[PDB]
């Protein structure tokens, strides 16, 4: 649970390095690996003969990442503890260090390398106006600000109840309760379980 | 990633066929902002990634 | 087997915890718990760095390597 | 090896190396060092083993069946001569199913051959595959699974008479 | 079968623990802790039985209202992530029993401190039994408790599957 | 509330034999009675010798002598063509493009 | 310390 | 084409190695995680000559080396396609589970 | 076991009642069978349609995992009830509530994809162009029938 | 606060049954005499699972009367649904053969069946 | 082992997953510099997009009003 | 999307419709119009194997650039230039593309205008 | 690796920094009601106090048993299987 974990920025130095720039690169920050790969499919979607509301659900969903990466930043790594009081931090063993530093190194470098490696398939779309170039980096750093925003908010003396958007989130849109529940009963009903012709 | 993958794998078919185009783009759409939408609010750590 | 430090260094004064006893002391209440959170506000713990500081983390070293190499490539073609 | 008429292969062309580089080609070097630490004893292992195989050389042959008369020269209910014809008849539906198999082996080493160019390239394979599975469907296909040379002749009679109506009527 | 008390001492648990999920942050849980055991510190002294039913049924009412949707669990706690992680390498002690003696010869003092534990439980059963059943009265027991031994040299009964259970860490 | 006088014996009576048994469950130094860079690069060569080439040596056999005398069993899409290269195979030149006009 | 294991037999 | 072939089949047969020697009772239990990382590893190196010499002339290629079993007029071969995406794919899958392990 | 302590047919009287409810180990005020039909269900009691994860996780049940004591009552539908199947718990939003805002949502999203499905986004370009008659051959034109040709023009 | 609505697959919680706090004295008796069932059980259960020479199965005969009345008795289940899937598979059946001899279904490369 | 638990207490760190750590991040950002200083282009644009409403009637073959 | 707004909200019948433009002839308001002129040859573009899409009025300058990949293994920082060559042809052409809608554009404002005119008449 | 002294270390520790109780006058067998004069909802936050000390939850029907420290180091060691 994130909500008791906290102030481990510094206790868990090489973890933390780690994670700033798994998240980075998952929300497209230049020239990471995870930047050649969106940033190219957003342009390709945003000069696209496309539906509107798809495209538009996926610039929000663009915003929506760097929202809940911030999240994890923020309550897994600032702030003060909040975990139990005997401390057993340590990522001091030389397979983990190893292991998350080759997939860091391929995290910074192995979108650069594959791009400029694999032969060109199609006509990349390179001309179009600087609202459409720039939309993925632009929603990307507005997710961040409001997710700030959202993050800091916590700190303050003020007790919310839960909004209905809050706990559709929550409970993922309540298709796992209603469809886990209701579906298994019919079928497991289905068969342990009236017709006059039938009766004849 | 094998679900993606696949129509990978199928491209040369796919790329014919304007209907399923618009039936994944969709798909993809919904799915995207509403897990990204889930992610918001989750409180463990594994489930966010998830 | 395990030494715990001194149970008497735990004290609110200085910390987030300090400024709850005095918003509670003004309805009259006081919270008993506050020395046993008082060690997440102290020590090694005391001064963690914002998300943007966070982010940051490695820019001044990376901006001094990266002034070099380009000055570097600068010397290196000029010629 | 094999016969390259029944499985044609074009000419081969490949382009000579042609760098504009001054750093070795990684997969040069590779190739040295797999063709002598690789294909050099491997190539020794099978002379070797060739050479026990030429010390006794002995010979299979192809099986020939005789034609015998088909199911329209068979009196109705003549079981003796009905078998023979029925057994040729199953011996050619096997070898119809493999003719086919070579067809469509020629369609896809032409597909995997020509790359990115191959929907042109491989016009006649697939010319050739469309007339074949043609032909095998009029020949086999809705049969059902106890088909017989009797059962084949009905549809073939059946196919007849229509082809028959329709000239008549042209 | 909770009594008044118990009702309310468990509300007020529950309540904390939800409250102390929406917070995180420790001292604002601490403001917020303690203005909720001043709502508690309110009624503590209500006589009147039937307002103070009335006071923790609406009190149950506002705790559903406010319930943390996702509320922090303890990691082995019922519907925590560690719940049950360990129960498939508890085996039972009777396991043992059916050993090779090949495999017994390896741990020869392990199994010769269980045979001393085996005779222990077969010395004490029928002072267990006789014991509870002058213990017992004549309509069967009316609750779950079980008594200690009353003598020197006896063992409480029913003692060796609570006393021999798989450890919670038994790998 | 609280533990009944019987109830905290009945636990102290349970817990001493608890604790006990726990104690009993530690190995005792002889326990178990079993039956009866150099480096580095040497296990790094046997594997690679076992794992790799002893593997490579026959996958090489399989297909050099049984897959690829079979028709179409291996088929390579065929190599690009450039203006301007010059074909192995019979010598041929590939004429080079037009001229490009400007840009 | 080394706390013995219990397991179901192996041997068979 | 010898190599480009070679190369990506033993990628494939070094992954099940060690799957067999647990199945036949002749490895050493001691580090077996070890070995099979170790099998990872050398598996990306193999992965790797084939994935180059793809990027070099887009040498790509099937192998149908089995026949399996044919029904009528479909035969079935175990038959791997070396491709651009078989090619790029292996060894970034190899390279991340090398780390995993 | 014998064959007065095993289920038996739909229970008439009172006394059969009371002994119903003895051999199923309940309190005769508690023990209610189902309504007498053609199902088959006998004077086995019903009893109240709750899943198993909904019984106390800290009581020291005789099978922890199913949340049963020894002798007591089984559910008709326990197999349907155990935890890894159906559950039954009470839910922070109400039933009817989270059906509402989980339709309206998929019927919201629907319908704004066939709306953009109808009003498309698209750059302002005309039709990409492609030399020889569009490609005729390369497309696997009959080499034989002749394409009406397509010019294009410069701009 | 908008009250609770149970449902067959969300039951009222029982910290908001009304039943939970109107406790009688009749209420009370009876779940001590609940109670006192349980224990019965609970002793008969125990006095054979802690026997330290009983090797086998305690045999619950609420496990065998639970199998034994779900094992007796030997629209989905009658005609219904087969005349449904009937109609649905001749008709289609039909239009298809149907196509078949006007020559107007397409079975270029069809010759597995 | 080698690193001990502390009680209510910030925890112990070795050197070398210190400077390890402050490696990475510095490599990130140098990468992220040296990346952006030759590549700005793939962030802010390759070519400049034309506007159309400057085209002149002329180059576009518009004929006049009267014809 | 500015054009989008257009359409949609505006008067759709003096928009281009990107499904059937152009509908006025080629040579309509231009006296003398040239062809396109294609550099790389069936043959050329058919032996390099580009895929269809790639068969453009382009294909010379992405022919030269994947020459210069294969010829400059392992060095894959090499052919920047021809890269761009290609990447630049590719952005005349899409520009192209802009002067055709902004084209018939202007071409069905001038058929209301003078519909206008004939109607006030 | 807890060990019945330091279980009962950490569960005096948390008690000396509980503002209701004198420190001066706390010892294991301290009964939290009939000794140092707390009440039934001071005990519910202290067994939170170690549910939140040890990371682990104290069911209400065993909590509400446990009114002095000795037996709150003895409920712990027997879940943790703490023997020495
Ligand atoms: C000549 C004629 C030849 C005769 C046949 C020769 C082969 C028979 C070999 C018998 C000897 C095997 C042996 O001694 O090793 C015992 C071997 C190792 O013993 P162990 O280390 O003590 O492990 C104990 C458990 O049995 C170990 O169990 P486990 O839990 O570790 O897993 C065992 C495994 C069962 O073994 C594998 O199936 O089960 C699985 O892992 C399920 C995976 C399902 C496969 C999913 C992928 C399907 C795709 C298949 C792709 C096929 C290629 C195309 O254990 C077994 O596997 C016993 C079952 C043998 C079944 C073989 C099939
Ligand atoms: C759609 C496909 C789905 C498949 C599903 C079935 C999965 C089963 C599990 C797969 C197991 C891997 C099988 C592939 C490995 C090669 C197997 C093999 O070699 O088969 C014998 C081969 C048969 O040749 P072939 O004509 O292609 O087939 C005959 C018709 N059945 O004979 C040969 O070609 C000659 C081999 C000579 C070997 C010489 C080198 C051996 C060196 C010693 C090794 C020890
Ligand atoms: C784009 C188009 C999208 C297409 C969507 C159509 C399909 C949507 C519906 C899928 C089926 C929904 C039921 C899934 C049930 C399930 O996932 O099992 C989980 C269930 C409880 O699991 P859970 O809620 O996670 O709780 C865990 C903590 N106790 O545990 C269970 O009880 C399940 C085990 C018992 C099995 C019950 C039978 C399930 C029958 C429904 C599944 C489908 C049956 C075949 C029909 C599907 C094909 C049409
Ligand atoms: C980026 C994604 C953008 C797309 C977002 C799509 C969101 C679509 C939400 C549609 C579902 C809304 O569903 C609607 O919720 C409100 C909230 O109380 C309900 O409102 C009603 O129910 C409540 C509770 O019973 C009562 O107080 C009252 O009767 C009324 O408020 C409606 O009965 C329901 O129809
Ligand atoms: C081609 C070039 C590629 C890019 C190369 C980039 C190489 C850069 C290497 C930098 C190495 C810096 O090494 C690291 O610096 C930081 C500076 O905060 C030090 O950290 C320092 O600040 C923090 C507090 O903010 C504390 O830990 C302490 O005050 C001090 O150590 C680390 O102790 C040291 O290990």
């Amino acid at each position: 649970d994130i909500r008791k974990m906290g102030g481990l920025f510094k206790a868990m130095p090489f973890t933390t390095t780690a994670l700033i720039v798994g998240s980075l690169a998952l929300t497209g920050m230049p020239f990471l690996t995870g930047f050649y790969s969106k940033d190219l499919i957003i342009e390709a979607a945003n000069t696209s003969y496309t539906n509107a509301w798809a495209l538009l659900m996926t610039l929000i969903a663009t915003s929506f990442t760097a929202i809940y990466s911030t999240r994890i930043i923020f309550f897994a790594l600032l702030g003060q503890p909040r975990f139990p009081t005997l401390v057993n931090i340590n990522e001091n063993n030389p397979l983990l260090i190893n292991s998350i530093k080759r997939l860091l190194i391929g995290s910074l470098f192995a979108g650069y390398i594959i791009s400029n490696n694999i032969p060109p398939t199609t006509i990349p779309q390179m001309t179009m106006p600087y609202y459409l170039k720039t939309t993925a980096l632009i929603v990307t750093i507005l997710g961040f600000i409001l997710a700030l925003e959202i993050s800091n908010m916590t700190k303050n003396l003020k007790y919310h109840y839960p909004s209905n958007a809050f706990k559709f989130s929550t409970l993922l849109g309540y298709f796992p309760t209603i469809m886990h529940r209701l579906a298994p009963y019919m079928n497991l009903s289905m068969s342990q379980k009236s017709s006059l012709l039938d009766l004849i | 990633v094998a679900g993606i993958f696949l129509l990978i794998r199928f491209y040369p078919l796919t790329e014919n066929n304007k209907y399923i185009q618009s039936i994944t783009l969709c798909l993809g759409a919904i799915t995207t902002l509403f897990t990204a939408m889930c992610a918001l609010t989750q409180n463990d750590i594994k489930k966010i990634i998830a | 087997k395990m030494e715990l430090p001194d149970y008497k260094q735990w004290k609110i004064e200085g910390t987030p915890l300090e400024t709850v006893q005095e918003k509670l002391a003004a309805r009259g209440l006081r919270d008993p718990w506050g020395r046993n959170e008082a060690w997440r506000y102290m020590g090694g713990f005391a001064n963690n760095v914002s998300f943007v500081g966070a982010l940051l983390k490695g820019f001044k070293w990376g901006f001094a390597a990266f002034v070099v190499a380009i000055g570097a490539e600068y010397y290196l073609e000029s010629q | 090896s094999w016969d390259k008429d029944v499985y044609p292969e074009p000419p081969r062309r490949t382009p000579a190396p042609s760098p504009q580089t001054s750093l070795p080609n990684p997969i040069t070097y590779l190739t040295k060092a797999f063709d002598l630490l690789v294909d050099r004893p491997v190539t020794l292992v099978r002379e070797f083993i060739e050479r026990q195989h030429a010390k006794n050389k002995y010979y299979y042959y192809h099986r020939e069946f005789r034609r015998v008369p088909d199911i329209t020269e068979c009196q109705e209910k003549d079981v003796l001569c009905m078998f023979e014809a029925e057994m040729q008849w199953r011996r050619d539906y096997k070898v119809d199913q493999e003719i086919v198999n070579i067809i469509q082996e020629r369609l896809k080493a032409c597909q995997q051959r020509e790359g990115e160019s191959h929907r042109q390239n491989c016009a006649k394979e697939l010319e050739q595959f469309t007339q074949v599975v043609k032909a095998y469907q009029d020949r086999y296909h809705d049969l059902g699974a106890h088909y017989s040379a009797r059962k084949c002749l009905a549809k073939q009679k059946q196919r007849m008479l229509a082809e028959r109506k329709a000239a008549k009527e042209a | 079968y909770l009594t008044h008390q118990q009702k309310v001492l468990r509300l007020y648990k529950r309540a904390l623990r939800h409250l102390e999920s929406w917070c995180i942050h420790r001292d604002k849980y601490r403001y917020f802790a303690c203005l909720l055991r001043a709502r508690f510190d309110e009624h503590k002294n209500e006589k009147d039985m039937v307002k103070a039913t009335q006071l923790l049924r609406e009190a149950e009412e506002e705790f559903w209202h406010g319930q943390h949707p996702q509320p922090y669990i303890f990691p082995e706690s019922p519907g925590g992530t560690s719940y049950e992680r360990y129960e498939c390498y508890k085996v039972p002690e009777w396991c043992l029993d059916d050993w090779h003696p090949s495999e017994k010869a390896m741990y020869p003092d392990y199994f010769a401190k269980r045979e001393q534990w085996k005779k222990l439980r077969r010395e004490s059963w029928e002072r267990e039994v006789k014991q509870l059943q002058e213990e017992t009265p004549v309509g069967g027991p009316r609750t779950e408790a079980l008594p200690p031994a009353r003598k020197q040299g006896d063992l409480p009964p029913l003692w060796w599957h609570i006393v021999t259970r798989p450890r919670e860490r038994p790998m | 509330s609280g533990y009944t006088p019987e109830e905290k014996l009945r636990l102290q009576q349970l817990r001493e034999l608890r604790r006990r048994w726990l104690k009993d469950q530690e190995l005792s130094p002889r326990e178990p009675v079993l039956p009866p860079v150099i480096y580095k690069t040497y296990r790094h060569s046997i594997f690679a010798f076992t794992h790799v080439l002893i593997p490579v040596w026959i996958i090489h056999y399989y297909l050099k002598y049984h897959v690829t005398t079979k028709p179409y069993t291996i088929v390579e899409k065929k190599p690009r063509i450039f203006p301007g290269d010059t074909i192995l195979e019979t010598g041929e030149v590939i004429p080079p493009m037009k001229e490009f006009p400007d840009q | 310390k080394r706390l013995f294991i219990i397991k179901p037999s192996g041997f068979y | 084409m010898n190599m480009f072939s070679s190369l990506s089949l033993v990628t494939l047969l070094l992954l099940t190695m060690p799957i067999m020697m647990m199945s036949f009772n002749t490895y050493k239990p001691s580090n077996y995680p070890l070995y099979v990382k170790t099998a990872i590893s050398y598996a990306f190196i193999t992965s790797m000559i084939p994935t180059m010499m793809f990027i070099h002339s887009g040498q790509e290629l099937i192998i149908s080396n089995w026949h399996w079993l044919t029904i009528q007029t479909l035969k079935l071969s175990l038959s791997f396609k070396m491709d651009y995406f078989s090619m790029m794919f292996i060894p970034v899958a190899l390279f991340v589970t090398w780390s995993i392990m | 076991i014998t064959k007065d302590m095993l289920p038996g047919p739909y229970p008439k009287t009172p006394e059969e009642r009371a002994a119903a409810a003895k051999k199923y180990n309940m309190r005769v005020e508690d023990y209610e069978p189902y309504p007498d039909d053609g199902t088959g269900y006998g004077d086995y009691p019903k009893l109240p349609d709750r899943s198993q994860q909904e019984r106390d996780p800290w009581y020291d049940w005789d099978h922890p995992d199913l949340r049963l004591n020894w002798g007591e009552p089984m559910h008709w539908d326990l197999d349907m009830y155990i935890r890894n199947r159906v559950d039954t718990s009470p839910t922070p939003v109400n039933w009817n509530l989270m059906c509402k805002h989980l339709f309206g949502f998929v019927a919201f999203m629907l319908f704004m994809f066939w709306v953009g499905e109808t009003y498309p986004a698209y750059q302002p370009v005309g039709p990409k162009q492609y030399p020889y008659n569009n490609l005729y051959l390369e497309r696997g034109g009959d080499p034989n029938k002749e394409p009406e040709p397509v010019v294009h023009y410069e701009i | 606060f908008p009250k609770y609505e149970a449902s067959r697959l969300s039951s009222l919680p029982t910290t908001l049954d009304p039943a939970e706090y109107d406790i009688s004295s009749e209420t009370r008796k009876a779940q001590a005499e609940r109670l006192a069932i349980r224990s019965r059980l609970k002793r008969e259960y125990q006095l054979q699972y802690y026997d330290p020479s009983r090797r086998g199965v305690i045999e619950d005969p609420a496990l065998v009367r639970w199998t034994y009345a779900r094992s007796a008795n030997i629209a989905l289940f009658g005609i219904g649904p087969l005349v449904f899937w009937y109609y649905v598979f001749k008709t289609d059946r039909d239009r298809k053969e149907k196509l078949i001899q006007e020559g107007k279904l397409d079975r270029t490369f069809n010759i597995s069946y | 082992a080698h690193i001990e638990p502390r009680y209510r207490q910030f925890p112990q760190l070795t050197r070398s997953q210190v400077i390890q750590a402050e490696f990475f991040s510095a490599t990130m950002w140098f990468w992220i510099l040296w990346r952006f200083w030759h590549d700005s282009d793939a962030v802010l644009g390759h070519f400049p997009y034309p506007d159309p409403s400057q085209w002149t009637d002329e180059e576009l073959g518009i004929p006049p009003d009267d014809e | 999307g500015a054009h989008l707004a257009r359409r949609y909200l505006g008067d759709a019948s003096v928009e281009p419709d990107p499904l059937r433009m152009p509908t006025f002839p080629p040579d309509y308001g231009f006296p003398e119009r040239k062809e396109r002129e294609m550099v790389a040859t069936q043959q050329e573009m058919n032996d390099a194997q580009l895929v269809l899409q790639q068969r453009d009025y382009c294909a010379h300058y992405l022919i030269r650039f994947l020459k210069c990949k294969r010829d400059s293994f392992p060095n894959f920082l090499a052919c920047k230039h021809e890269r761009h060559d290609w990447d630049y042809c590719e952005h005349l052409d899409y520009v192209k593309r802009m002067k055709e809608f902004e084209r018939e554009r202007r071409l069905l404002q001038r058929k209301k205008r003078r519909e206008q005119r004939e109607a006030d008449m | 690796p807890l060990t019945l002294e330091g279980i009962k270390d950490r569960v005096l520790y948390v008690l000396k920094l509980y503002d209701k109780i004198d420190p001066e006058k706390l010892s294991v067998n301290s009964h939290f009601m009939k000794d140092l004069g707390l009440d039934s909802l001071d005990q519910v936050e202290i067994i939170m106090a170690m549910e939140d000390e040890f990371g682990f939850e104290i069911p209400d029907i065993d909590a509400e048993k446990l009114m002095c420290p000795q037996e709150i180091v003895d409920y712990i060691a027997d879940k943790k299987d703490v023997y020495e």
